[PDB]
RNA sequence: CGCGGUGCAUUAGCUAGUUGGUGAGGUAACGGCUCACCAAGGCCACGAUGCAUAGCCGACCUGAGAGGGUGAUCGGCCACAC
RNA sequence: GACGGUAUCUAACCAGAAAGCCACGGCUAACUACGUGCCAGCAGCCGCGGUAAUACGUAGGUGGCAAGCGUUGUCCGGAUUUAUUGGGCGUAAAGCGAGCGCAGGCGGUUUCUUAAGUCUGAUGUGAAAGCCCCCGGCUCAACCGGGGAGGGUCAUUGGAAACU
């Protein structure tokens, strides 16, 4: 069944990126929203908007080519996960090459880029590269 | 008893010492409680660094100095400090 | 343990003039051995490595131990091209320092001066070649050693110096006003080779 | 004053008079791969009156030695 | 694997073995047993010395000795260089190493120590083989 | 489409192959040659060639590599972050290095990256060292190199907001 | 007393002062430390027990690191002296 | 004052007494002559030697290192060759013949709550020596001395609360 809801997010946006699908729909969740929308105020992705259902809603995201039909995106990986959960401290917050991407961490002070963590000075759960 | 005495350090033929306070019993270069000083004695005048208020505070629990750390303590003042303390 | 063998077949083996005056490679400029005139394959890059190491440790006359360990030294400084920085203490060394100053023509001769303990350092005899020299320290020949044909022949001949060193040609005594740039010393050694190469 | 340990725990057996058997039930991560490790330390406490039952949520303090095995005092009983 | 299965069952590494096992094994005569002691040569007696001939793509009259060590293993040597003066009940030095041609052949002979004498006319690398400089 | 006229291009050997077809009357022994092409200012190239004798095949491979150059970004002396080149059997990490500590490269790698212009980097390959295919490996890993004001129009940003 | 640092189940059973209690005695001291009684428990696939090996550590060698190897000299602790 | 007329210093005198070892077919920096002819021998691996061998032995050259140089033994590396970092399982080694299932591992959405995990602040402690960093002392260095830093899945305590 499904263990790892975040990472198969991931997998959608990879999945339709890699095919340059305009939008994509995902089951809805509160990581799931705070995921998009880091996507969507660092660049990475169109617009992002949320569905009332009867289950759980859904987010529909609208993925980003530039001219040509380049990918903004060019991969995503999962990095905590359920059967290997990931901790960094403060100090072990990790740059994503080089900083031309981001990692999504979740802290006490929410879910935020690695730039932010590192800002606050605080650490938390590695969540996803993306760059 | 404790002693505050001499820890020989250097290298052969060039003698260098740290002011320690330790039991009597251990080793000369070996257990030791804390450092309370340095004694370079291959200075013409001899060079010492001493942490005056940990000495004078081992003195009043009993430490007993060493011939030599005595003339140490006497020259840096601390033996007159100590004598006025006990008055 | 020093080199005191030949000297312009060690500048042949690596194809440039380690007296910097070109009397080494004039006639056959080719490796030493029967082997030389004629043609060989080409060097493999390892040897390409090799030979730029092999300049350098010939340049200043050191063994490779030593020469290991102040490439290693050169490593810690934090700011500049490891290369660079390790070419700048290799002139520091106070042979070099003799050298540049004019006080010898050759650095043999730079060396043998400063062993044999003709020289003072801030006033001071230092007889170590190896010694490291600080910007500013004054670089002197000793008040029994000032009159000796061999250095004062070489203070006359010498016509020129690097710009980063100080010299006064009546007290004999001179400095290193700064440290060297890549620039003033010598270009002909590529030292990122070297680097790769102790990378290896 | 200074303080002992106190850890919290359930009863696994209480066939001993005086005596009740605590599991305290911590995690561990692993040292090589890092995942987390269900650990189980148990400890002998001396049960005054044979009150705490088995299956039962106990919170123990640690004393002086008090038979071979026991080293630890029961406290509070938090879940029946 | 999972990361629960590296939990469950973790990693393990091939054990290595040495090429030279009769030099990892001293003797105590006492207990009459073998120790684990790890020596860069050995001495042994020489039970046999001739010629042996080599695998298929090379062909000669290697010489060997058979040795027996002073930790009781019995083990076949290979006597470098050109000419020797072993015979059998001689007592020789054994250092590492194979002799690709011989199959059984695991340890050379070093030449110029105990009773093993130096290379007749040998004149380039002397240190191997055991000559003085000349 | 890197135009190969207007650059100073010069050319490297990486291995000359001895190749056999055989035939009814023995062996047709050849030379493949793989060559990298390179302005040592962030443009290389590769080729193959291959020809009865080995001047031939070389001139081949050279004239193969010049019609395949790529421009590799490049910070300073170095690229501008890790990257894993991957073909076939070869797989090459290759990551930032420090100024000054020179081409820590193996290999094919070496030819790529100095006729490359890149002076100082880090590298491992981690998969077959066959020189084809390290050497294409290489590029796939120089090709998904990003600049950084590249990347910030991409996602409609300033340099300085990406990092 | 918590935690940490070897191999083997082609080693899974082990334990009977053993587990706990009640008194007594004993120790600088708590305690099956010992004893007399009354119970029967204790441990163990989170590796008991058995077997093999080993003094432990600060540290030392190596490695990009994660690690791997080692435990001379020096210092700490331990243990032993036919 | 054991060291001890020791370090050190000064003067005179002479280049005079003070270098080797291994390697040079490829890997791998360095090549030619003879001698030998699957012999004698070499060899870490691939492999050399069968009468014109840069691979055997000698010589001349040459390369590397140097009061050392080489050989053997042992450990780490290269070895992603046990892969947590960091590998795999259609045909190369590798999916149990298949199911049912105890324990275990993992697990949908959400409100409040807790806070064990996680993150973070402070204090305590993690001896000295050692590596490292500054700073001084020995003519330099080794070495020595001073001042730091580092090092814990440490404890106590105050916080945070997204994630488990
Ligand atoms: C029957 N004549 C044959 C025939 O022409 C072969 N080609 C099909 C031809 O092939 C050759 O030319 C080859 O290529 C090889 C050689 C063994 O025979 C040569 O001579 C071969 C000729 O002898
Ligand atoms: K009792
Ligand atoms: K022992
Ligand atoms: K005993
Ligand atoms: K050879
Ligand atoms: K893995
Ligand atoms: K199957
Ligand atoms: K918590
Ligand atoms: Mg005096
Ligand atoms: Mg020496
Ligand atoms: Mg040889
Ligand atoms: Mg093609
Ligand atoms: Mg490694
Ligand atoms: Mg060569
Ligand atoms: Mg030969
Ligand atoms: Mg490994
Ligand atoms: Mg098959
Ligand atoms: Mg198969």
């Amino acid at each position: 069944v499904m263990t790892d809801p975040i990472a198969d997010f991931l997998t959608r946006i990879r999945n339709a990126n890699m095919v340059k699908h305009e939008t994509l729909e995902v089951p809805a969740s509160k990581i799931k929203r705070d995921i998009a929308e880091i996507l969507k105020r660092e660049g990475f992705i169109r617009d992002v908007e949320y569905i009332e259902d009867d289950k759980q809603g859904v987010i529909r995201v609208f993925l980003k080519y530039g001219k040509n039909e380049e990918r903004v995106i060019t991969n995503l990986k999962r990095i905590s996960k359920p059967g290997l959960r990931a901790y960094v401290k403060a100090d072990e917050v990790p740059k994503v090459l080089n900083g031309l991407g981001i990692a999504i961490i979740s802290t006490s002070e929410g879910v935020i880029t690695d730039k932010e963590a590192r800002a606050k000075n605080i650490g938390g759960e590695v969540i996803a590269y993306v760059w | 008893a404790v002693k505050i005495r001499l820890k020989r350090m250097g290298s052969k033929k060039s003698p260098f010492y740290r002011i320690v306070v330790a039991d009597s019993r251990s080793p000369r270069d070996g257990r030791f409680i804390e450092t309370v000083g340095t004694y370079n004695p291959l200075k013409d005048p001899a060079e010492v660094v001493l942490k005056e208020d940990l000495v004078l505070d081992w003195l009043s629990k009993g430490a007993q100095p060493s011939d030599t750390v005595r003339n140490i303590l006497s020259k840096e003042g601390v033996m007159k400090k100590h004598h006025e303390a006990k008055n | 343990s020093r080199y005191t063998g030949p000297s312009w077949k060690v500048s042949r083996r690596l194809g440039i003039s380690l007296s910097g005056t070109g009397k080494e490679l004039a006639r056959r400029p080719y490796k030493p051995g029967q082997h030389g005139p004629n043609s060989r394959g080409k060097v493999s890059e390892y040897g390409m490595q090799l030979t730029e190491k092999q300049k350098l440790r010939h340049m200043y006359g050191m063994n490779e131990r030593q020469f290991r360990t102040l490439f290693i030294k050169a490593s810690k400084i934090k700011e500049g091209k490891h290369g660079v920085n390790f070419m700048v203490l290799l002139e520091q060394r106070l042979d070099n320092v003799v050298y540049r100053l004019g006080l010898a023509t050759t650095r043999r001769q730079a060396r043998q001066l400063v062993n044999h303990g003709h020289i003072t350092v801030d006033g001071k005899r230092v007889d170590i070649p190896s010694y490291h020299v600080e910007v500013g320290q004054v670089i002197g020949v000793r008040e029994k050693s000032q009159n000796i044909s061999t250095i004062k022949e070489a203070v006359e001949a010498t016509v020129g110096r690097p710009a980063f060193v100080s010299f006064d040609t009546e007290k004999l005594e001179g400095s290193f006003t700064r440290l060297p740039e890549r620039d003033e010393l010598y270009p002909e050694i590529d030292e990122a080779l070297v680097v790769e190469y102790y990378n290896q | 004053r200074n303080q002992r340990k106190v850890y919290q725990g359930r009863v696994v057996s209480d066939k001993m008079d005086k005596t009740i058997t605590v599991v305290v039930e911590t995690k561990k991560n692993h040292p090589i791969y890092g995942k987390r490790m269900k650990y189980s330390k148990k400890y002998k406490a001396h049960d005054e009156n044979n009150t705490a039952k088995v299956g039962d949520i106990v919170k123990i303090m640690e004393t002086r030695p008090l038979s071979a095995t026991k080293r630890f005092r029961l406290l509070e009983v938090v879940e029946e | 694997p999972t990361i629960n299965q590296l939990v469950r069952k973790p990693r393990k590494s091939k054990v290595e073995k040495s090429d030279s096992p009769a030099l990892n094994k001293g003797y105590n005569s006492f207990k009459k047993t073998q120790t684990n002691v790890n020596s860069p040569q050995k001495r042994g007696v020489c039970t046999r010395v001739g010629t042996m001939t080599p695998k298929k793509p090379n062909s000669a009259l290697r010489k060997y000795a058979r040795v027996r060590l002073s930790n009781l293993i019995e083990v076949t040597a290979y006597i470098p260089g050109i000419g020797h003066n072993l015979q059998e009940h001689s007592v020789v030095l054994l250092r590492g190493g194979r002799v690709k041609d011989l199959p059984g052949v695991r340890y050379h002979i070093v030449r110029g120590a105990l009773d093993t004498a130096g290379v007749n006319d040998r004149k380039q690398s002397r240190s191997k083989y055991g000559t003085k400089r000349p | 489409y890197i135009d190969p006229k207007h650059l100073e291009l010069e050319d490297r050997v990486v291995a000359i192959n001895r190749v056999t077809k055989v035939v009814k009357g023995g062996r047709r022994l050849r030379f493949a040659a793989l060559v990298v092409v390179g302005d040592k200012n962030g443009h290389v190239g590769f080729g193959t060639g291959k020809a009865q004798e080995v001047p031939e095949a070389i001139r081949k491979a050279i004239e193969d590599a010049k019609k395949n150059l790529v421009e590799v970004p490049m910070v300073g002396s170095t690229i501008p972050h890790e990257v894993i080149g991957v073909f076939g059997g070869g797989r090459i990490l290759m990551k930032p290095a420090v100024e000054g500590s020179g081409v820590a490269a193996g290999g094919p790698v070496r030819a790529v990256l100095e006729l490359a212009g890149v002076a100082d980097i880090t590298s491992k390959s981690l998969g077959s060292n066959t020189p084809i295919n390290v050497v294409r490996a290489t590029v796939e890993g120089l090709k998904q190199l990003k600049r950084a004001e590249e990347v910030a129009a991409l996602r409609g940003k300033s340099v300085e907001e990406i990092i």
